[PDB]
């Protein structure tokens, strides 16, 4: 047991591009 | 008494044409040779013909009408419009002895008197109007009969033995015998129209094909007493639009693109409307901004235009009085001044395709080399309520292949065709390959 | 193989930003002025740009399911013992890396047009004494230098230069602003025919002969035309060569007259077309006999009347706009209204989607006009 | 505010240096991608104690118990990753349509700093397998 695993996603979601705040790279 | 409702017919089929931007343009009057073209006033590529009836517009002779043929025109400048022919429609008798000829013309000349616009040596006999010339045809009939049963091998009656050149539709035997062509173009004159042999490129028609989707019971067919048409996808000229029926459509759909391929770029416009009046309506008012001389579907004979048109119905709205398209005799959907393109019909004659390649789909990646999208009609309305989304996606890819189908195959394919055969594109579209052979003899001849 | 480590703690200060062609050309350029550069109006509010020497791209950032690891060589400070358990599918390890990062989104870059910061911009009208009007302000710091225009602007250097030009900005007394119209142009007549009464060639001209040749008749107490002031009409109404000198364009002046005739008749009172353009062809300043054309009457005025209307006093909502555009002019000219609407569009797609989507296409033969509702 | 990209010491080492032909960055580094989450131990400072000597699973660097999770096999398009002693997922090499630039942002100074350009990336798309 107890040994190093990766949980795997059923599917992939691709978000739609966002504005960029000052505050949200700093 | 049936020609003032013909002639009422003409004069809203004219409150039609010059609505869309056909008014009746007139040449000055003449005065050389058609060599020197140009040196006479008026150009316009031909686009459509329809047979009509006009009026003369010392003695008046009453109230009477005149044969003719509306042909309609686009000019150079971006615009458009129509113009008119009169010719006298005439058919011929034949005799099995010539000595007598002149016997049986003065028989005729009294027998067809109430008929008879005139007549010239076959026997030639012209006509004031097609009524009266199906009267005369009415009238000679029995006698064919008759000489068709008797053997002969003398009596005037008995002398006619058939009719000949009998069964040429009017609008054809004006294009035969006057040598103009839809496709080709035209300088308008009083001396009459003057093909330009320098111009061959096409000009460029307003172009729009259109899809409807609609609802309908499971494991039935869609029925027009009761389903309601949820959206309309269409483009023009490359640009693409879809409105919406929101009684039945969830939320309102949003612009995108879908292209398939570069050569096919589908920008789409929506118009969320409230429901089916609306829609319609919107529908109906695009049509009357946009102008269209060709509006393409895919089995719209069958299923599409009497659908829109029943529900035009049920919201008490007049059709034919909002864009000019009417059923004909055959039940098929028409109007005069925009032709009908049914790309299933050209499917069915023309294509080489087996049954199971009938359907948008095969003919998509047959014909333009690609895979559109799919969908389950049994899943067509439940998903307009739960994914409105991927309904308007289909809808549009409709849309999209419909217009590139009919513009890089259909267009080029009938309209040259209809640069050498005497007809309308509508009738090149739907004749059978029989009768359009039968016209090309003519003619040859 | 590569033997695969991981850091308990990843470093969030590394970020991915995706690199086009064109970007990466300009990554990897030496001296390209300052290179790239983040750019931002404020902290909290703004949107952020980056921008290099000529052009200026706006930032999405787009979040995904996955698991992104940045990984970097290294050299292990102990030789790593291991026993091989499967040999299947699998090479000797010959190096080893590290996961410093891991990412959960990417930064794309989409091509954008700069715009000026026009905060702390004052108006110039002649006016004498403008110092008091400028240190009596809210915003005690005062933009110094046009270094300092462009660093707390969102545009490139070339684009906010050219902007700054194209509108007429200039500079008195170390101080930047912005001419009236009234001024502006009245300053342009002025050059014209102190340039026309010396002479000067009008193909290539300079600041010091020009500003000579204005300010020479008019007493230097009411003369406010500076050599500053100079450059700024030559950057405004005209191109240089070698760029050192100057030459005049005409079209845009002439047009921009006809801007000048509109705020000073059709403001007030409309009057029908024909007439219009009547009264608007008796009006000829210029000793140079300009041309009319349907194009130069277009994007100023609205509708057989015609009205005066600013492009800055209509409504910056699109649909706003579109709503008080159908409620001043029923029938619209198709080439009246594109100049109207093609700096706001808030897709920021095509030209023509925009007008259908918001108005109703209704072509007639002429041309492709446009009807509302 | 503003900052300029720092891309000099990035520049001297890439023109003295190839475009990328492998995966690995002239620089010495790549980028790996995974359909889901890496789930790791609680308690490092434990695991590092009770390592024992044959696993080799912890060692120190620069004050830091990093651990060894994994192996990592390219046979052309075709990869193989390996986790723990039990895992495996197979994926692909695949180049970048668009290639991702890594900087580091020293929010001390407020300085932007170009590390290095990924051209191509290590993917699995699919369902982990058994050994």
């Amino acid at each position: 047991t107890v040994k190093i695993w990766v949980k795997y996603n059923e599917g992939f979601s691709n978000a739609v591009r966002k504005n960029v705040t000052w505050n949200n790279l700093w | 008494a049936l020609s003032a409702q013909q002639l009422l017919n003409a004069s809203k089929i004219d409150d039609i044409d010059s609505m869309m931007g056909f008014e009746r343009y007139v040449p000055p009057q003449y005065n050389f040779d058609a060599k020197d073209i140009d040196q006479i006033p008026g150009v316009g590529w031909l686009t459509n013909m329809h047979a009509t009836l006009v009026s003369q517009e010392e003695r008046v002779t009453t109230n009477q009408g005149i044969s003719g043929v509306d042909f309609y025109f686009l000019d150079e400048e971006g615009g458009s419009f129509k113009s008119t022919v009169v010719y006298d429609p005439y058919f011929f008798i034949a005799c099995n002895d010539e000595s007598r000829v002149n016997d049986v013309e003065e028989l005729v000349k009294k027998y067809l008197e109430s008929c008879l616009k005139s007549l010239q040596i076959l026997i030639k006999l012209s006509f004031v109007n097609s009524n009266q010339l199906f009267e005369a045809r009415k009238l000679l009939r029995p006698i064919l009969q008759d000489n068709a049963n008797n053997n002969v091998q003398v009596d005037a009656k008995h002398l006619i033995e058939d009719i000949r050149e009998y069964d040429v539709p009017y609008h054809v035997r004006v294009s035969i015998d006057k040598d103009i062509r839809v496709g080709k173009w035209y300088k308008v004159t009083q001396q009459g129209f003057i093909e330009d042999t320098r111009k061959i490129a096409f000009a460029d028609p307003v172009v729009m094909a259109f899809a409807i989707a609609t609802t309908k019971p499971p494991l039935k067919f869609p029925d027009s007493a009761v389903d309601q048409i949820m959206m309309i996808s269409y483009m023009i000229d490359g640009e693409g639009f879809l409105i919406t029926n929101r009684e039945i459509i969830s939320e309102d759909i949003e612009d995108f693109e879908y292209t398939p391929k570069p050569e096919y770029p589908g920008f789409f416009t929506i118009f969320n409307e409230n429901d089916e009046v609306a829609l319609l309506q919107r529908f109906f008012e695009h049509i009357r901004d946009v102008r269209p001389t060709v509006i393409s579907t895919f089995n719209g004979d069958f299923f599409d235009w009497p659908f829109i048109h029943n529900r035009s119905k049920i919201h008490g709205l007049d059709m034919f009085d909002e864009i000019g398209f009417a059923p004909d005799a055959e039940g098929e959907y028409k109007s005069s001044y925009c032709s009908h393109m049914d790309c299933f019909r050209w499917v069915k004659r023309d294509s080489y395709l087996p049954q199971g390649s009938q359907g948008l789909k095969a003919v998509t990646q047959s014909k333009l080399g690609y895979n559109p999208i799919e969908l389950d009609p049994e899943l067509m309305t439940p998903y307009a309520f739960e994914k409105p989304q991927h309904l308007s996606e289909y809808s549009v890819s409709d849309a999209v292949a419909t217009y590139y189908l009919y513009m890089k195959y259909v267009h080029p394919f009938i309209f040259s065709l209809c640069t050498i055969i005497p007809l309308n594109p509508d009738e090149t579209l739907r004749k059978g390959t029989g009768t359009l052979c039968e016209m090309l003899l003519m003619v040859q001849a | 193989s590569i033997n695969l480590h991981s850091a308990p703690e990843y470093d969030p200060s590394y970020k991915l930003i995706q690199l086009t062609p064109e970007l990466l050309d300009i990554i990897q350029d030496p001296v390209q002025n300052h290179q790239l550069r983040f750019k931002s109006l404020d902290k909290d509010k703004s949107e952020v740009v980056l921008c290099s020497h000529d052009k200026t791209w706006v930032l999405k950032q787009r979040k995904h399911s996955n698991t992104v690891l940045l990984m970097r060589e290294f050299v292990p400070e102990q030789p790593i013992t291991f026993d091989e358990t499967l040999l299947f599918g699998l090479s000797k390890p010959y190096m080893d890396v590290v996961g410093f990062a891991k990412t959960e989104s990417e930064f794309e870059t989409r091509e954008t047009h700069g715009e000026l910061n026009l905060n702390s911009v004052p108006i110039y009208n002649g006016e004498l004494d403008f110092s008091d009007k400028i240190m009596k302000r809210s915003s005690t710091k005062v933009i110094g230098t046009l270094e300092e225009l462009l660093e707390n602007s969102p545009c490139s250097a070339l684009e906010g230069i050219s902007k700054w030009h194209k509108i007429g900005g200039s500079v008195k007394d170390g101080v930047l602003c912005i001419l009236s119209q009234d001024f502006l142009f009245k300053a342009l007549h002025v050059l014209l025919m102190s340039a026309m009464a010396e002479s000067l060639d009008l193909q290539h001209l300079n600041v010091e002969d020009t500003h000579h040749a204005v300010g020479k008749d008019i007493e230097d107490e009411f003369n406010p035309y500076t050599r500053e002031i100079i450059e700024t009409v030559l950057n405004k109404f005209a191109v240089q060569e070698q760029e050192n000198t100057w030459r005049l364009r005409i079209p845009f002046i002439a047009q921009w007259y006809g801007i000048q005739a509109l705020r000073k008749y059709v403001s007030g009172i409309s009057m029908p077309i024909d007439e219009f353009l009547i009264k608007w062809k008796s009006l000829f300043p210029p000793f140079f006999p300009c041309d009319i054309d349907i194009d130069m009457l277009r994007g100023y005025h609205f509708k057989k009347t015609v009205q005066y209307i600013a492009k800055s006093t209509l409504p910056m909502d699109p649909k706003e706009r579109f709503k008080v555009l159908f409620r001043l002019q029923s029938q619209w000219d198709l080439e009246d209204i594109k100049p109207l609407i093609e700096e706001l569009n808030s897709r920021g797609m095509k030209i023509d989607s925009f007008i259908m989507k918001y108005a109703r296409r209704k072509r007639l033969g002429k041309k492709t006009v446009v009807t509302s509702r | 505010p503003s900052v300029d990209i720092d891309a000099s010491q990035w520049q001297k080492l890439t023109q003295s240096r190839e475009k990328q032909t492998t995966v690995i960055t002239p620089l010495g580094m790549m980028m790996l991608e995974i359909q889901g989450e890496l789930e790791l131990p609680k308690d490092f400072a434990s695991l590092a104690r009770r390592d024992s000597p044959n696993e080799g699973r912890f060692s120190e660097q620069d004050g830091e118990t990093l651990i060894r999770f994994g192996s990592l096999q390219i046979d052309g398009e075709r990869a193989t990753l390996f986790v723990g002693k039990k895992q495996r997922l197979l994926g692909k090499v695949t180049k970048l349509d668009v290639p991702m630039g890594i900087m580091h942002f020293n929010s001390k100074d407020n300085k932007v700093e170009l590390v290095d350009v990924m051209k191509y990336k290590v993917i699995f798309k699919d369902r982990p397998l058994p050994i």
